[PDB]
């Protein structure tokens, strides 16, 4: 019994924490640009 | 099988880009500084 | 009837069969998983 | 007869379920694994 319970204690826990590495996941995959309006001001200049 | 064996082909790749960057944190410890 | 049963048999032996290479096939995966682990604790204190 | 029959069965469903824990919590371990992995690379983007 004891490990019984404590294999599905495992299996929820990395539901969860699986659930967090989806959320980083598409974190991560939705997230020089301080040069072009240096190249622009030069342009101009 | 096929696709534990991708499980295992993505994670010599990733084996490898981790010496990569095992190697580049060995080695990008300079260019911020270097700047900076 | 004879080839039902050559067949039926054979369902099982070789379903035992590729269950045994999934296992070591998991186990792959896995070792795979530690080299990366190591790999990236190691680079934790470089 | 019975009660050792007994035991035994409870036993194989003890050490199967701790080959269960081991495979389970090694998945634990990757998903923990890809959860640090992502956030550092949210971090970076």
């Amino acid at each position: 019994a004891t490990y019984e319970v404590q294999i599905r204690q495992g299996h929820d826990l990395n539901e969860k924490k699986q659930h967090e590495v989806g959320r980083l996941n598409r974190e991560h995959d939705k997230l020089d640009m301080s040069r072009g309006p240096l190249e622009a001001k030069r342009n101009n200049l | 099988t096929t696709i534990i064996m991708k499980h295992n082909t993505f994670l010599i790749f990733e084996i490898n880009h981790l010496k990569r960057e095992k190697k580049k944190i060995l080695e990008d410890k300079a260019k911020m500084l270097m700047q900076a | 009837e004879k080839l039902v049963n050559m067949f039926k048999k054979s369902l099982q032996k070789d379903n035992q069969i590729h269950k045994d290479d999934k296992i070591r096939i998991m186990k792959d995966n896995v070792d795979l998983i530690r080299e990366i682990n190591t790999l990236r604790k190691s680079i934790k204190d470089i | 007869q019975g009660n050792m029959a007994a035991c035994r069965n409870l036993q194989s469903h003890i050490t199967k379920l701790n080959q269960e824990f081991q495979r389970q919590q090694e998945l634990l371990y990757n998903a923990e694994y890809q959860i640090q992995l992502m956030e550092r690379r949210v971090a970076r983007a």
